[PDB]
C-alpha cells in the first residue's frame, strides 16, 4: 500500500532556494496563463 | 500490511507460481523465518559497509566500491530509514557476481557474553 | 632501534656485488626511518580508588587503546621500541583482583607490537620480493584486527562492556597473534631471506596438522610468499631465463666462455657453468635440485644454437601441502626438454657420422 | 553561496571575493563554519578563476598593433577549449540544489584537471600579447606547446590550433 | 574539549595547512596539539606531513618547461593520484549531517602505504629525465608486494608514453 | 587443566597428536571464560 504509492513521478518546477529537496509547487502563476475561468 | 501474508508475497515474487498453487514452500518458509523474527546479533553498519568494501576489492570492482563510498553517505544524507543494517546485509547475504575466508573476518556481535 | 640500518646494507652488498651493471639499487629515504610514528605501537587522576563498576570501564577503555599500540593514561608501556620486545607498567595502585586480569590480557600486545615492527622493516627493497610478500601477508591480518577493536569501541560505548567480556573476546585473537608472532621472531632470528624463508615457511608449515586452526594461518602466508619464488620458476623451466634481483633461487649463473670458444676441455655448459645453489633450495625441491637445473640449461644451449624455443604448456603453480601437483608437471618438461636437445643433436650435426668417422 | 562561488568561479565575485586588477578573488572575511585553514584551500581555488577571468576580456576585445584574422579565430578555439569548464559548473549547480552536505572539496577535486589546463594555455595566451605574434606565424607559437607533456595542455591547444589551419586554407585557395 | 572540532582540524592538516588546537611549530617535526588524544592525533597527522613533499614537487615541476616532456608525465601521474585522496576527503566532509573509528584511524591505513611509496620516488627520480628516470621507477617492481608493485606499474605505463 | 596447557604448547616433543590433544583443551577454557561472562551480565545475584 505504501510501497504501491512509491511508484509515482515526482513532480518538476525545481526551486533554486530550496536545497533541502525541491521537487516543486509552483512559484506564483501568471494571471493570463490561467485562463478560461480567470476570465470570466 | 502483517508478516505472514508478506512472506507469501515473496514466495509469489520469486517464484513464478501463484498463492494458491504451492503451500510447501510457504510451509518452508513459516518454518525458516519462524523465532528469528528480528536480528540474533547486534548491528555494526559501519562493518556491513566495510563488507562491501572489503567484497568489492575481492572482486577488484574497487571503483563500485568508491561509489558506495558516496551512496552511503546518501543514506545518511536522507535518514528515512532506522534499519540501514538490516537491508544491507541482507544484500550482502544475497552477494551475486556481476562478471578464500571470512573465518578470520570479524563476524556480527553474537550476544554470547549477554544473557538474551 | 639503531640495528636495522645496519641489516639492509649488508644485505644489499651481496646484491651490489652480485650485479655488475645494476648499480645504485633503490633504498627508502631517511624519513622513513627518522619518524617514529609509522609504527603503531611508539584525566591522569589515579583509577584505583574509584569504585569498582567504575574502575572496569574505565580500565576496558584504556586497555583498548593499548591494543592498536598507543598508550593509555592510567596505564603506559615503558620505553623499549628497540627488538621485538615491548614493557608496560599497569597502575601502582588496583584492586588485586582486576589488576591480575588486567596482566592476563596484556600479552597480546607485546604479540602485537613485535608484528608491527616487523611489517615495516622486512618490506623494503633489501629484504627481497618474499619477504615483502610474507609481510603483504601478515599486514591483512593485522588490517583484521584494526577491523575488530572498532566493533569492541562501538559496544564500550553504548555502556555494555567489563572486563571479563573483553577476556573473553580478545581470545581467539591471542592465538592468532601469537602464531604470528612466534613465526616473525623465526624469521628474524634465523636472518633467513630468499628461499632459505621458504624453507623456514615450509616446515612451519607443516608443524601444525593437529590443531588446523594455525594450520591455515601459516598456510595462507605461505602461498602468499611463494607466488613470487613461482613465477621466477616458471621463467626458468619454460623458457631459460632468471634475473634474480634479491636473491631467492637456487640457480646462478657463472660465466666461463671467455678463456675459449666453440671447445670445451670442461664441457663446462654441461658442468661448471650453470651451478646450483645448496641453500636456496625451499626444502622440498631437494629431490628435483638437479632436474630444474638441467631443465632450463637445455633450452639455452638450443635456443643458441638457432633452434625455436618450445614449452610444452604452460601453466602457473601454487604452493600445496600434501598432493603435489607442480612436481608432475616440472617432470613432464623437463623431459620434453631433454627429447628436444636430444632431437637436435641426432639429426642436425649428428653424432653418428662423428663417431663413425672416428 | 552556493552561486556566489560558481559565479566568483565565472566573473562576478561581488564583495566577498574583491577583484584586484593584478590579480584579485581576495578573502579576508570571516565565517565559523568555514574553517579557518579554508580560506587556504579558496586561495587555491581563486587561481582558477583569475585565468578565466583575463580569457574573457581577451576575447571580448576580438571577434595598428596587434589585430588581423587569427586573434578573430584563435579566440574562437579559446571558447571551444572553456565549453567543458562551463558544462561541469552547470552540473555542479544542479548537483548542490539537491544534496546540501556536499562542501568545498567536491568542487576542488572535480574541477582539478584545469589546474593544468588553465596555467599552460594562460602562458601562451601571455607569451602571444607581449611578444608580436599576430601574422600567420601564430601556428607555430602554439604548435610548440600543443605537443604539450600534460595531458589538459596536450589536448586543448590542439582544438584551438585546427581553426588556424582552416584561415591557412583559405589564403592558400584564393592564392593558388 | 569534545572529539568533533578535532576531526575537523584532522581533515585540513592532511593539506598542510594547520589546524586550530593543533600546530606544527619546527618543520622536520610533525602537527602537534596545543592527554591520551594527543597522543593518537599524530599517526594520523603523518598523511599530510607526508603529502607536502608530492604536492610541491608535482607542482614544481609541471610548470616547468625546461625539465622536459618526460617527467612533466611523471607530474601527469602523480596529479592523477592527488585527485583521489581529494575524493577521499570530500566523502569524509559530507557524512556529517561517534561516527569516525578510532577517529579514523583505520580509515586513514590503506592510502598510508600509497603515500609511503610515493614519498620515497621522488627523492629517487630527482633531477632525472629520459631513460635516466625509466630506470629508477623499474627498480621499484623488483618488489614482493602485490599492492605496491600494481600502484607502480600503472604510474610507469603512463610515464614512458 | 590450564596449567597442563601452559605447558603442552611450550612443548614442540609433546607431539603432532599432542597439539590435537591439546586443541580440545582450549576450547575447553574458551567455553569457561564463556559461561563467566554471562554470569557477569545478570550481577546487576543468589
Amino acid at each position: 500500500l505504501w510501497e504501491a504509492a512509491l511508484t509515482y513521478e515526482a513532480s518538476k518546477r525545481r526551486c533554486w532556494e530550496r536545497v533541502g529537496c525541491p521537487p516543486g509547487h509552483r512559484e506564483e502563476p501568471y494571471l493570463t496563463e490561467a485562463g478560461r475561468d480567470a476570465f470570466d | 500490511k502483517s508478516p505472514n501474508v508478506l512472506l507469501q508475497n515473496l514466495c509469489c515474487r520469486i517464484l513464478g507460481r501463484s498463492e494458491a498453487d504451492v503451500a510447501q514452500q510457504f510451509q518452508y518458509a513459516v518454518r525458516v523465518i519462524g523465532s528469528n523474527f528480528a536480528p540474533t546479533v547486534e548491528r555494526d553498519e559501519f562493518l556491513v559497509a566495510e563488507k562491501i568494501k572489503k567484497e568489492l576489492i575481492r572482486q577488484r570492482r574497487e571503483a563500485d566500491a568508491a561509489l558506495f563510498s558516496e551512496l552511503h553517505r546518501k543514506l545518511h544524507s536522507q535518514g528515512v530509514l532506522k534499519n540501514k543494517w538490516s537491508i544491507l546485509y541482507l544484500l550482502l547475504s544475497l552477494s551475486e557476481d556481476p562478471r578464500s575466508y571470512a573465518t578470520l573476518f570479524a563476524q556480527a556481535l553474537p550476544r554470547d557474553a549477554h544473557s538474551t | 632501534l639503531q640495528q636495522s640500518l645496519e641489516l639492509k646494507r649488508k644485505m644489499l652488498r651481496d646484491k651490489q656485488n652480485k650485479k655488475n651493471s645494476g648499480q645504485h639499487l633503490p633504498i627508502f629515504p631517511a624519513w622513513v626511518y627518522e619518524r617514529p610514528a609509522l609504527i603503531g605501537d611508539f584525566t591522569a587522576l589515579p583509577i584505583g580508588t574509584l569504585p569498582l563498576a567504575s574502575q572496569e570501564s574505565a580500565v576496558v577503555e584504556d586497555l583498548l587503546y593499548v591494543l592498536v599500540g598507543v598508550d593509555g593514561r592510567y596505564v603506559s608501556a615503558q620505553p623499549l621500541a628497540g627488538r621485538q620486545s615491548r614493557t608496560f607498567l599497569v597502575d601502582p595502585n588496583l584492586d588485586l583482583s582486576i589488576r591480575e586480569l588486567v596482566h592476563r590480557i596484556l600479552p597480546v600486545a607485546a604479540s602485537y607490537s613485535a608484528v608491527t615492527r616487523f611489517i615495516e622493516e622486512k618490506s623494503s627493497f633489501e629484504y627481497g620480493q618474499v619477504n615483502h610478500a610474507l609481510a603483504a601477508a601478515m599486514r591483512t591480518l593485522v588490517k583484521e584486527h584494526l577491523i575488530l577493536v572498532s566493533q569492541l569501541e562501538q559496544l564500550h560505548r553504548q555502556g555494555l562492556l567489563s572486563l571479563q567480556k573483553l577476556w573473553f573476546y580478545i581470545q581467539p585473537a591471542m592465538r592468532t597473534m601469537d602464531i604470528l608472532a612466534s613465526l616473525a621472531t623465526s624469521v628474524d632470528k634465523g636472518e633467513c631471506l630468499g628461499g632459505s624463508t621458504l624453507s623456514l615457511l615450509h616446515d612451519r608449515s607443516f608443524s601444525y596438522t593437529g590443531d588446523s586452526q594455525a594450520q591455515e594461518l601459516c598456510l595462507y602466508l605461505t602461498k602468499a610468499a611463494s607466488a613470487p619464488y613461482f613465477e621466477v620458476l616458471e621463467k626458468w623451466i619454460y623458457r631459460g631465463i632468471i634475473h634474480d634481483p634479491y636473491s631467492e633461487f637456487m640457480v646462478e649463473e657463472h660465466e666461463l666462455r671467455k678463456e675459449r670458444i666453440q671447445e670445451d676441455y670442461n664441457d663446462k655448459y654441461w658442468d661448471q657453468r650453470y651451478t646450483i645453489v645448496q641453500q636456496q633450495i625451499p626444502s622440498f625441491l631437494q629431490k628435483m635440485a638437479d632436474k630444474i637445473l638441467s631443465t632450463g640449461k637445455y633450452l639455452n644451449v638450443v635456443r643458441e644454437c638457432g633452434h625455436d624455443v618450445t614449452c610444452p604448456v604452460a601453466k602457473e603453480i601454487i604452493y600445496t601441502l600434501k598432493e603435489r601437483a607442480y612436481v608432475e608437471q616440472i617432470e613432464k618438461a623437463f623431459n620434453y626438454a631433454s627429447k628436444v636437445l636430444l632431437d637436435f643433436l641426432m639429426e642436425e650435426k649428428e653424432l653418428v657420422a662423428h663417431l663413425r668417422s672416428i | 553561496m552556493i552561486h556566489e562561488l560558481l559565479l566568483a568561479l565565472s566573473g562576478y565575485p561581488g564583495s566577498i571575493f574583491t577583484w584586484n586588477k593584478r590579480s584579485g578573488l581576495q578573502v579576508s572575511q570571516d565565517f565559523p563554519f568555514l574553517h579557518p585553514s579554508e580560506t587556504s584551500v579558496l586561495n587555491r581555488l581563486c587561481r582558477l578563476g583569475t585565468d578565466y577571468i583575463r580569457f574573457t576580456e581577451f576575447i571580448e576585445q576580438y571577434t595598428g598593433g596587434l589585430h588581423g584574422i587569427y586573434l578573430r579565430a584563435f579566440c574562437t578555439g579559446l571558447d571551444s577549449v572553456l565549453q567543458p569548464y562551463r558544462q561541469a559548473l552547470l552540473d555542479l549547480e544542479q548537483e548542490f540544489l539537491g544534496d546540501p552536505h556536499l562542501s568545498i572539496s567536491h568542487v576542488n577535486y572535480f574541477l582539478d584537471q584545469f589546474q593544468l589546463l588553465f596555467p599552460s594555455v594562460m602562458v601562451v595566451v601571455e607569451q602571444i600579447k607581449s611578444q608580436k605574434i599576430h601574422g600567420c606565424q601564430i601556428l607555430e607559437t602554439v604548435y610548440k606547446h600543443s605537443c604539450g607533456g600534460l595531458p589538459p595542455v596536450r589536448s586543448a591547444l590542439e582544438k584551438i590550433l585546427a581553426v588556424c589551419h582552416g584561415v591557412m586554407y583559405k589564403q592558400l585557395s584564393a592564392w593558388m | 574539549i569534545t572529539e568533533a572540532a578535532l576531526v575537523r582540524d584532522i581533515l585540513y592538516v592532511f593539506q598542510g595547512i594547520d589546524g586550530k588546537n593543533i600546530k606544527m611549530n619546527n618543520t622536520e617535526n610533525c602537527y602537534k596539539v596545543e592527554r591520551s588524544l594527543r597522543d593518537t592525533a599524530v599517526r594520523l597527522s603523518e598523511l599530510g606531513w607526508l603529502h607536502n613533499k608530492i604536492r610541491r614537487y608535482t607542482d614544481q615541476r609541471s610548470l616547468d618547461r625546461s625539465f622536459g616532456l618526460v617527467g612533466q608525465s611523471f607530474c601527469a601521474a602523480l596529479h592523477q593520484e592527488l585527485r583521489e585522496y581529494y575524493r577521499l576527503l570530500s566523502v569524509l566532509h559530507s557524512q556529517l549531517q561517534s561516527l569516525t573509528l578510532r577517529r579514523l584511524l583505520v580509515w586513514t591505513y590503506d592510502p598510508k602505504i600509497r603515500l609511503k611509496t610515493l614519498a620515497a620516488l621522488v627523492d629517487h627520480c630527482q633531477g632525472r629525465k629520459g631513460g635516466e628516470l625509466a630506470s629508477a621507477v623499474h627498480a621499484y617492481t623488483k618488489t614482493g608486494d602485490p599492492y605496491m608493485r600494481s600502484l607502480v606499474q600503472h604510474i610507469l605505463s603512463l610515464v614512458s608514453h
